[PDB]
RNA sequence: UAGUUGGUGGGGUAAAGGCCUACCAAGGCGACGAUCCGUAACUGGUCUGAGAGGAUGAUCAGUCACACUGGAACUGAGACA
RNA sequence: AACAGAAUAAGCACCGGCUAACUUCGUGCCAGCAGCCGCGGUAAUACGAAGGGUGCAAGCGUUAAUCGGAAUUACUGGGCGUAAAGCGCGCGUAGGUGGUUCAGCAAGUUGGAUGUGAAAUCCCCGGGCUCAACCUGGGAACUGCAUCCAAAACUACUGAG
């Protein structure tokens, strides 16, 4: 489906002979609310045509998120680059705590009680990348329990 | 209360001093190091030798820094 | 660094200083004036910056600025001075409190009055 | 300290109905709640993202009439308590004593109620309480005072009932007019404008 | 000597005091050996003027503790 | 000169993994051999042989469900130089419950679920998931 | 570092001790930081921190140290007041 | 409890970006501004004013001083081919770490009991002041140290291979 938010907006260039051509770019992150998201980024001339192209882009590659209602499965931890991200699931009182742009990801997951953080490398484009391995390597145990419930999900 | 350790000296008169080794842990970096202890055990007969292994016990100062005393040698 | 280093020789937390050395651990202080030069500031700018240069009850000889748009400050004045760092002057770390002592505010002023310390109309 | 002044216009700015004037007469009419406050009331465009979380808090906030040194504090006290902060600091707003009293419906406006409270004319368990702050139990009998039952402020409310309804956890009685303050509100009587999840998270950082 | 006297705590004009049992040399917010019970004179409601308990005031009355003229009462008013 | 035996056990077990392997075989121990019974136990592998004389062997069979491997990552907790110790209270819990820990206590080399249950902490070996 | 570190004999104090003295002996401590320099009353706690920690010891409470500067004893249950 | 009457009682910083909230008028590299980026050379949403607006309120602002953010002294939680960072290379004392079978032991380790860890403070459930701050009853906690009892996987020590 398609529920749309914006994250980053630059402005590169590019020197030829003459003067400078700009240029603009765009990331943007497409959820569904329920645990498909899928992100984009585009390039082009102008801001209301960047962001179309980035929209576009985003609902196709899009990933399938095995969430437990509102919250994750476990801790863990994940990194891409000199970016490394840690989250925990919460209580349900505590909305979504998390900076700039784990905020934009994990809304529109439908998750709401996620307790992140970002070390190293603060860069919107690549911890992008840091979460999404993260939530496209869950597990959501198809067990028969958990206390228990090593004797089923290991055979899967 | 009775300790145990080894004789290092034997230069002064009826007096004798031991190493009681110990580990301690540090407080912060959870890692158990070695840290000695040195004492003034009263001797009592002349007759304790330099590398013996000894055993010693709390009494009421019989000289200034000297108020442990000897149990009894157990191995030489 | 592994652990048995760091028993041997602990991790040593590097300390700063006071960028304001002197009035040590105070807020305000006074002092007397000396001089009134008019500088001039740093490259990028163009302009006459005013700073006078005092005497304090340490015995430091400190230069300082004098805001506002107008000052009376003749010297062997009183003044209270206090912190705050300047950029565009080299030397220049301290303001000068107006309407404590002797500098008595600016007037014809309505924004702001509670800096540089003028009445209500 | 109170908030004296206009009233249309906080609800001008945020852009919704806040139930802040008194009669039933019209919305947008006695207002104009078209557009922002102001000079430059006409150009718009892209509340901040800090800006929106602000945006949620002040409407919350002057809903009620408290200040930000009384929330804080009953911030402090939904964080206290067991579970779901967002549920537990509606839930202290609803207690409070100028609320229950606009609720049983003996004012038009909720500063209305305010008044009424301070000066001596609202009762809890048979005792005089002036105070806008007194958080009330389940059971609580809050009746009217007998030197002051005469008032056309209460009676002429009244009839400013018939646009409300009952919410379903008090119960009020049109002769002796001694409401019952029957249990604590659901999330369910509340409407879904307000939202728990950014006052919550404006408070972190 | 001890001594088993009376402290003072709480805001002004709304005193509430504490059965101790000090050595007789100290001030009254000071040390002590323990302390057993209470007063409260302004007790209202729900609340409770005495609550001494029997058990340490059977022990230390036994071995020579010597009580104050108000301590001479709230024993005896059990 | 190796200084840890037990840290040479599941580095080959990690790298088979990626090799894509079925069989490994390493020297055995009478605490590698107990450490492969509860791993068989909980699941991961598919069995174990000490089968010789004067050097004995431990080979082990590898399981896969997918081309991802059963195993994803194990480290080791008590490397030695550190011996970490931990009461019941202070026992880990890794991923929610969902990993397996392994806690040598007074009944024998046993994971971090039947310890818990008996109320005897230990001595911490590995996290694996 | 030479009552310095032990031993012996005698004194001395409510009380063990180089506490003190007479001879004997040449020991004792130290890189696990002695010695020396610079600063500072410590503690239960306060302030931040998700936590680990980091700073800090106003009011309240416990302990120590002084009473213009440097000494000194008496009286006495108990002070070097 | 009664009487008087709406009478007796509102400021302060900010509005270019971080950062909620804006346009005209003076000024023209002057005066001036500033926490950092940096504005001012004749049209200044940054200086000085005027309307408007946003934050807080019996207070609001600046300065001084600590801890956070700082995974920026990294035990939990970082690094060393070229960004700062591997001694010019050896041998070796103190110290750190130890292949594999049994057997013993119980110093570490785990579990339990007792003595202690002053009261206050913090935390939890209550109770009093019209509410709250404040006062206060009962519990947990104070991570500790010591003495006993048991277990024996791993480390240590001991005996044999």
């Amino acid at each position: 489906g398609y529920i749309e938010k914006l994250v980053q907006v630059n402005r590169v260039a590019k020197t030829v002979k003459g003067g400078r051509i700009f240029a603009f770019t765009a990331l943007t992150v497409v959820g569904d609310g329920k645990g498909r998201v899928g992100f984009g980024r585009g390039k082009a001339r102008e801001v209301p045509a960047a962001i179309q192209k980035a929209m576009e882009a985003a609902r196709r590659n899009m990933i399938q998120v095995d969430l437990n209602g509102t919250t994750l499965q476990y801790p863990t931890k994940s990194a891409h680059g000199a970016s490394k991200v840690y989250m925990q699931p919460a209580s349900e009182g505590t909305g979504i705590i998390a900076g700039g742009a784990m905020r934009a990801v994990l809304e529109v997951a439908g998750v709401q009680n996620v307790l992140a953080k970002c070390y190293g490398s603060t860069n919107p484009v690549n911890v992008v990348y840091a979460t999404f391995k993260g939530l496209k390597n869950m597990q959501a145990p198809e067990a028969v329990a958990a206390k228990r419930g090593k004797s089923v999900e290991e055979i899967l | 209360r009775t300790l145990t350790g080894r004789v290092v000296s034997d230069k002064m008169d009826k007096t004798v001093t031991v190493l009681i080794e110990r580990r301690v842990k540090h407080p912060i970096y959870g890692k158990y190091v070695k840290r000695s202890t040195k004492l003034h055990a009263h001797d009592e007969s002349n007759q304790c030798r330099i590398g013996d292994l000894v055993t010693i016990r709390e009494t009421r100062p019989l000289a200034k820094t000297k108020a442990w005393t000897l149990v009894d040698i157990v191995e030489r | 660094a592994t652990i048995n280093q760091l028993v041997r020789k602990p991790r040593k937390r590097m300390v700063d200083k006071s960028d304001v050395p002197a009035l040590q651990n105070c807020p305000q202080r006074r002092g007397v004036c000396t001089r009134v030069y008019t500088t001039t500031p740093k490259k990028p700018n163009s302009a006459l910056r005013k700073v006078c240069r005092v005497r304090l009850t340490n015995g430091f000889e400190v230069s300082s600025y004098i805001g506002g748009e107008g000052h009376n400050l003749q010297e062997h004045s009183v003044v209270l001075i206090r912190g705050g760092r300047v950029k565009d002057l080299p030397g220049v770390r301290y303001h000068t409190v107006r309407g404590s002592l002797d500098t008595s505010g600016v007037k014809d002023r309505k924004q702001g009055r509670s800096k540089y310390g003028a009445k209500r109309p | 300290a109170r908030y004296i002044g206009p009233k249309c216009k906080l609800s001008r700015r945020e852009g919704t109905d806040l139930f802040l004037k008194s009669g039933a007469r019209a919305l947008d009419s006695k207002c104009k709640a078209e557009n922002v406050p102001g000079q430059h009331g006409q150009r718009r465009g892209r509340l901040s993202d800090y800006g929106l979380q602000l945006r949620e808090k002040q409407k919350v906030r002057r809903i009620y009439g408290v200040l930000e040194r009384q929330f804080r504090g009953y911030y402090q006290e939904a964080s206290r308590r067991k579970g779901s902060t967002g549920e537990n600091l509606l839930q202290l707003l609803e207690c409070r004593l100028d609320n229950v009293v606009y609720r049983m419906g003996f004012g038009s406006t909720r500063s209305e109620s305010r008044q009424l409270v301070s000066h001596k004319a609202i009762t809890v368990n048979g005792q005089t309480v002036n105070i806008p702050s007194y958080q009330v139990k389940a059971g609580d009998v809050v009746a009217v005072r007998e030197k002051s039952k005469n008032q056309l402020r209460i009676a002429q409310a009244l009839e400013l009932c018939g646009q409300r309804g009952r919410v379903e956890w008090v119960e009020v009685d049109l002769d002796k007019k001694a409401g019952t303050f029957k249990s604590a509100p659901a999330r369910s009587d509340l409407s879904a404008d307000i939202n728990e999840n950014l006052i919550v998270e404006l408070y972190s950082k | 000597m001890v001594t088993i006297r009376l402290a003072r705590g709480g805001s002004k004009k709304r005193p509430f005091y504490h059965l101790t049992v000090t050595n007789s040399r100290n001030a009254r917010d000071g040390r002590f050996v323990e302390r057993i019970g209470f007063f409260n004179p302004v007790a209202t409601g729900g609340e409770v003027r005495l609550s001494v308990d029997q058990e340490r005031a059977t022990y230390w009355l036994g071995q020579g503790a010597q009580p104050s003229e108000r301590v001479a009462q709230l024993l005896k008013d059990a | 000169s190796m200084q840890d035996p037990l840290a040479d056990m599941l580095t080959r077990i990690r790298n088979a993994q990626m090799a894509e392997k079925t069989v490994v075989s390493m020297p055995s121990s009478k605490l590698k051999a107990a450490v492969a019974k509860v791993l068989k136990d909980e699941g991961y592998i598919a069995d174990f042989q000490i089968s010789s004389e004067v050097k004995p062997q431990l080979s082990i069979e590898l399981k896969y469900f997918e081309g991802k491997p059963v195993i994803e990552e194990v480290k080791r907790i008590s490397r030695p130089g550190l011996r970490q110790y931990k009461s019941v209270e202070q026992l880990p819990k890794v991923r929610g419950g969902l990993g397996v820990s392994i806690v040598s206590t007074n009944k024998g080399v046993m994971t971090d679920r039947a310890a818990r249950a008996a109320g005897v902490g230990g001595e911490v070996l590995c996290t694996v998931f």
